[PDB]
């Protein structure tokens, strides 16, 4: 294949990891942004403390986003699938 | 049945064999 | 029997090689086989198999159970062999990653990780340097417990 | 650094005792009858025996550890 | 009636060429491996024993084990069919019957009658079974006793690790992984123990 | 005009030449030999059940399960052939017909249809489709529902392993491997539910 | 099978690991924050005294729910077995 | 590539010799092979990525990602009908 | 093959790998270290929380870098075949 | 020939590479300890911080060392060949 | 060793029988040729223990070191001219 068409299909892979990826984490991200103020606003340090929230939210997190996962991995299987006899030529 | 399918043709060799000798 | 010694060198290899933060089983495993064969050890087995058949004839004669549950019990003579081997060094490695532990843990800004696994790596290969300096003796004590083992099983 | 040396400190002596608590629990989990293996329940029991025979020393050890890490 | 000698030297060479099967099917080399397989995989070492001398061992064991039933078909079948006292299709029949009741002796009641409700059969009797329906029953068995074994002897060095762990944890080196701490004192208390001797005791006594 | 008795020996013995292939993908011994190889994986043992005996415990599961259709060849296949009362080319209908039967009962229509435009024949009902067009939608169905069956046992390991990991991160423990520790709850789960007897019961179930 | 079911089996074992943890680590969790509070009374800013706490009441959690945890995997590994026929149907 | 290599004077090449096409028909077909398998990859790739970044994110760096991920890559082969799906784009690639 | 040839050969090489690593790891390292600076700066020791942000600059930067690293690799593989009929005469 | 001279050979190349890797990792870990105190000083906690520096003169140590590194095998596989009449007398 | 097996009365070596020094001689040729090929592999085993550890360094524990010292372990035998080097010294060791 041409190299520009193989770029596209990486850039494309990597945006879906990272939209995938970000949709889980960011929600992780704050919550433990979050406890880690209000431990400096009370004067404590425990690194092990900012763990049960940070574990429940991201499996509520894949929980809410379930169908969201599903559809968008099974579209760009369809997708890669239907891009094949664009590139085979 | 089907399980007496290999000793029925075991038991015909022997007795081929048998009569032959 | 002959598989069981090579194997317990290749554990003692192992073994030094995973407690080195770490392919040196097979460094053991060839200096043994040369140790196997300089010490003409090819030979005395061929010595061993031709009086099996004098003291143990064709005819009448077989291992008997008891034979089966000592060659059965050699698994734990591959570790005690090891383990006696390695024992000096495996404390050496200990003492000196706690002593590098401890030492760095002032500031846990270091920690060790991958750094860690230099240090322990370097050591670790030091050490093997100091295995095979002594390992020999210990080849030759373990040589006459397999050779005993031998004998027993031909009767000899 | 207190804290590491009173645990070197207490492997000494209570380490001595937690050896002898790891030869027991190895010694009877090894040491197996037909009877122990073939029922399910009786193989639960002896590990929460050999849990809960290690807790005891394993406590002390640590609260040795506690102790000094205050002072 | 009886086999001609063609036709028992035809017999003989077919299980000849199903002993690998026999072995890994029907007698102990089963529960030893795996049981030797999780001892393995419970210590540090990976590939460290080798895979030759794990099966060496074993069949060296099996042969202990066996011993009683091969002797029993020895006496029964095999001296018999020598001395020409009985012919060919009993003799064959006199040495299967050990190896039926072996299999009995470490086999569940509840493992038979899956199979046996499996093969849509009729029977009333353990003992009368065929052998063909007795060999899926006394491996899945033999799997189930396997793990059995393997659990008891996982957990000591479990709790080795989970010690040297909290130990290294609690005087606050939140650094060092326990994995290299941990396997000498794992084997240091799996040789002052003779712990492969006391394996033995279990695992070969535990046929009976 | 039947066939005659050199070309029926001929035609049998190139049957028993392509055994393998009939049992790998005309029976049920695929489905579960995938299982049982995504069960093994599942845990944390690679190799410990060994593949010797995962083949040897399909193979006895795969003859079970076949029976009523190996029955019923030879209650109409084989034994009309024996006592003179079906042509040859007849009693070979016969013996094939349950053999279809058997592999509709356990395909998909997707797979029909896709197979059946691959082929380019126009054929509307799904019982008259040749074993070309249906051996590889057979297959391809058995496979697919082994993913499902292999998925579905997969789960409560993956869920031990979460929960030993998170107990783990838990206390602060980082450096100490889930795994090692994982792998004999994995066993102690699969024994006191009874897991051997469990998976093959509904193996031997699941063709229906 | 269908998407939907594939994701009512994901969100089920998700709720299931997330009670099993849950259950072990709030207790953990709690004693963390009584020990935080008790060292930002005394202004004591050691990090290692909390570790002990934390490993006896997760022991004591795991001897008080071991029975509970078993019985709710032992019933969920029962409960796909049940829905197999349905899925497979 | 073949043609030159022979040392042959070809015109067209719809009357290429049979013993310069079958070496170039398959290094085509192998060539074509991997851009259909790279194509597969990238599905149950950024599958194994994705799971590899939670675990890492939750802080558990000596969970292996290959454990978790089987029983999704698994999962995705199946709802979106692989076998089916794999095999008549691979017969459809010859049209 | 001569051993100067080797050692040419080998550092075009690893000058190749360290060229591509560093224009790929730095935008990661960057933000780290920033990140890392603003928890020092509020006082606070949350861990995890400098992984997300990492790992977006990171496949930002692959996609951004996707069209230069692959003309590198095709340029280096046509060098050393062109390069080939040096090694052997 | 004795045993002991093999000693004297595993003994001999287990020596080598040790150079072999002390030659590469030293450059390596004098940077790690570098980064580590510098952000003990600065009170900075990014671990994955200290991995490209390492990295940078791994790779530089190794195309530094190339010629001389060559220059050793080759010799040490000549001195072994040239010790087989060892093993022939 | 073989004339005590043989069971043979040989006083001087030059005098042994045939039948004994086919034994003989494909028994020393053996521990010959597993002495010299085993040196053989050392310098190879250099190679592998060398790159292993610079791996395992970095902390790449999952990069597999038998493929990277792979193109390294082919260069050490073509740039000490191996396949000259081994013969020649294979036809001198004969007397």
């Amino acid at each position: 294949m041409t190299p520009e068409m193989f770029v596209e299909l990486f850039r494309e892979a990597l945006w879906m990891v990272l939209i995938m990826v970000c949709a889980i984490i960011i929600p992780s991200l704050l919550i433990g942004l979050i406890v880690a103020i209000f431990q400096a606003a009370t004067s404590i340090n425990e690194q092990t403390l900012s763990f049960l929230p940070r574990l429940i939210v991201t499996l509520l997190a894949l929980m809410l986003f379930g169908h969201w996962m599903t559809q968008m991995l099974m579209e760009y299987f369809y997708g890669l699938i239907e891009r094949l006899p664009q590139v085979l030529y | 049945d089907f399980n007496d399918l290999l000793t029925k043709a075991i038991n015909n060799v022997n007795t081929l064999q048998k009569a032959s000798g | 029997v002959t598989q069981f010694m090579i194997q317990t060198f290749v554990l003692l290899g192992q073994i030094l090689g995973m407690q080195s933060s770490l392919l040196l089983g097979q460094l053991f495993m060839f200096l043994t086989t040369m140790f196997f064969l300089a010490t003409d050890g090819h030979l005395k087995m061929l010595q061993l198999v031709v009086f099996s058949f004098k003291t143990l004839p064709i005819g009448s004669g077989s291992l008997n159970a008891v034979d089966f549950r000592e060659m059965a019990g050699w698994l734990g003579i591959m570790f005690q062999t090891a383990l006696s081997m390695s024992l000096s060094g495996i404390i050496a490695l200990l003492t000196i990653n706690l002593s590098f532990g401890v030492m760095t843990r002032a500031a846990p800004q270091l920690n060790i990780f991958s750094l860690g696994f230099a240090f322990a790596l370097m050591v670790g290969l030091l050490l093997c340097w100091y295995i095979l300096a002594g390992l020999y003796s210990h080849y030759e004590m373990f040589w006459t417990v397999g050779e005993a083992q031998i004998c027993r099983l031909i009767r000899l | 650094a207190s804290v590491l040396i009173v645990g070197a400190i207490s492997l000494m002596w209570f380490g001595e005792a937690l050896a002898r608590s790891l030869f027991s629990i190895m010694s009877r989990l090894f040491d197996l009858q037909r009877e122990e293996i073939f029922d399910t329940a009786k193989l639960f029991d002896i590990a929460l025996g050999a849990m809960t025979d290690l807790l005891f020393p394993l406590f002390l050890v640590l609260a040795t550890l506690f102790t000094a890490a205050m002072i | 009636e009886d086999y001609s000698v063609t036709l028992q030297i035809l017999a003989l060479m077919t299980m000849l060429g199903f002993l690998p099967a026999m072995v890994i099917l029907m007698t102990s080399f089963t529960r030893i491996v795996v049981v030797m397989s999780i001892l393995r995989q419970a210590m540090g070492l990976q590939q460290t024993p080798s895979n030759q001398v794990i099966i060496g061992i074993a069949l060296f064991l099996t042969f202990f084990v066996m011993s009683p039933v091969l002797n029993e078909i020895n006496d029964k079948a095999v001296q018999p069919y020598l001395n020409e006292q009985v012919t060919a299709r009993e003799a064959f029949d006199a040495a299967q019957a050990p190896m039926k009741a072996f299999m009995l002796k470490q086999t569940r009641i509840k493992d038979l009658e899956t199979f046996v409700t499996m093969s849509g059969e009729q029977v009333d009797n353990p003992e009368d079974v065929s052998m063909a329906v007795l060999i899926p029953a006394f491996i899945t068995s033999e799997l189930k006793t396997a793990f059995q074994i393997g659990f008891m002897l996982f957990l000591p060095f479990l709790i080795i690790d989970l010690v040297v762990a909290s130990v290294l944890m609690a005087m606050g080196m939140m650094m060092l992984s326990p994995m290299i701490v941990s396997l000498p004192f794992k084997l240091m208390l799996f040789v002052l123990v003779d712990g492969w001797n006391l394996i033995l005791s279990t695992l070969a006594g535990s046929f009976a």
